[PDB]
């Protein structure tokens, strides 16, 4: 099955990248900055095809969404279990990943503040489209990507514990529980690049007569 | 006990900036600058183990170059115990 | 596949229980006794078919020639190692079997000694026609079966070792081998049962006169 991806442009208004907030996370947006870096193309585990480690059947058209998953159906009913399993690279399907960082501009900059930085990921046939050093307007989602570095910062940092009420327990004897950090950041996913001149207002001189009208 | 063949004049050029989703598993041909290489080192190609409850010797396997090998078995002392791979008899090939 | 059953029958001479030497193990062979127990008709596994333990597939059509046999070969090659089977008694295939003791006939008893008894092991359609007190004739093969009792008797009893001579081994360290006791008795695998008199020499009257010429 061929993947399917649209892009949405011409959105209403553009936003700066220090206008960001977290009350867009998850909505359609159009942002624009200059690109610093660009990494080079990478494969994503888009469908992948896992086997059971102990039945050892193989299944195929794993949804991936952002963190790694394994699926914990296992449809055949020869085995029992669900968590252990086995990642099929050469079967499973990937598509394009490049992950480009993107600067403030510099009249978008406040009075006295340092421009801040922002990794806009683009996939599929969006990838390759920005180069260093150019300005770029990126249609797309605000999404959240876990961080790390936040865990010395100031304040209540979200956890997340399992919640034990609805199971039974005795006190036969022979305690512990799964706690995890709820730490992240702003992130952009694009659908479209478009590249904006970077002035304020392809050797081949045939190519270039004919996109004028 | 070993011959490669090495495939010449393949038709499809490709340029490292255009190596995509569509090329995974397949024969690409690519030019370039080489930037640096490392030193040759010994890669396990018939890997040969030996069990460590009774001392015995078991045959050589070939080992893949996607992933590494492992012996679950003796066929001797009929054992799951811990197997070590003895350097002396196994053999190698060169990478880089 | 119906399991076709060769019975021979009519041969030259009959042979006396104590006339039965161990050079004619393996060998088409008649014998005469009383029969004194008769065992319940039993089950016996003739055409297994086991289960590969962490391939969890199915084979099917094993040879199983008296003492209880595995397949080492594995067909699928899924898995790595050979000894660890189950089985699966509902899929393999069983055969009738009856085991009935005889023994010796009153005037074939020498001078001074007991009678001695012999298992006669029946099979397929000649199952149950061996009865409790009557003169029975035998007719089919010298077989032998492991003993254990002959464990404590005087003289060499032989046993097994593996031979280790073309097997490399490494003095590496962290000297164990596999013994058994090779010692047998004689049975008997009858193929065909016919119930002579026990006389020196059906209630229904109509299957009574048909019989008679
Ligand atoms: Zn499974
Ligand atoms: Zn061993
Ligand atoms: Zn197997």
């Amino acid at each position: 099955e061929r993947v399917f991806q649209i892009s949405f442009f011409n959105l209403p208004t553009v936003h700066r990248i220090r206008d960001i907030r977290s009350e867009k996370i998850g909505s359609l947006l159009s942002i624009s900055g200059t690109v610093t870096r660009t990494s080079e193309v990478r494969p994503e585990l888009y469908k992948a095809s896992f086997t059971c480690d102990m039945c050892r059947a193989i299944v195929d058209n794993v949804e991936q969404s952002f963190k790694y998953t394994e699926p914990t159906f296992c449809p055949n009913p020869s085995c029992e279990n669900r968590a252990f399993w086995t990642l099929n690279v050469t079967r499973s399907r990937f598509l394009d990943w490049q992950k480009v960082r993107i600067q403030e501009n510099a009249n978008e900059i406040p009075t006295g503040s340092m421009p801040r930085t922002l990794d806009v990921i683009l996939r599929g046939d969006s990838v390759e489209r920005a180069k260093p050093g150019d300005r770029c307007k990126f249609t797309g989602v605000e999404i959240v990507v876990p961080d790390v570095t936040q865990l010395g910062l100031p304040g209540v940092k979200p956890s997340s514990t399992l919640d034990t009420r609805g199971i039974s327990k005795t006190t036969e004897g022979l305690r512990s529980l799964g706690v995890r950090d709820l730490t992240y950041k702003i992130s952009f996913l694009a659908c479209h690049v478009i590249s904006i001149g970077s002035n304020i207002g392809e050797r081949d001189q045939e190519v270039f007569l004919n996109s004028l009208s | 006990s070993e011959i490669h063949v090495r495939i010449s004049d393949f038709p499809t050029i490709y340029s490292l900036r255009e190596l995509r989703e569509s090329n995974l598993s397949s024969l690409v041909r690519v030019t370039g600058v080489v930037t640096r290489r490392t030193g040759v080192f010994p890669q396990l190609k018939y890997v040969k183990f030996n069990c460590l409850k009774c001392g015995s010797i078991l045959g050589p396997f070939f080992q893949d170059s996607n992933e590494e090998i492992r012996i679950s078995f003796c066929t001797n002392c009929k054992s799951k115990g811990p197997f070590r791979v003895n350097g002396e008899k196994t053999v190698y090939r060169n990478y880089q």
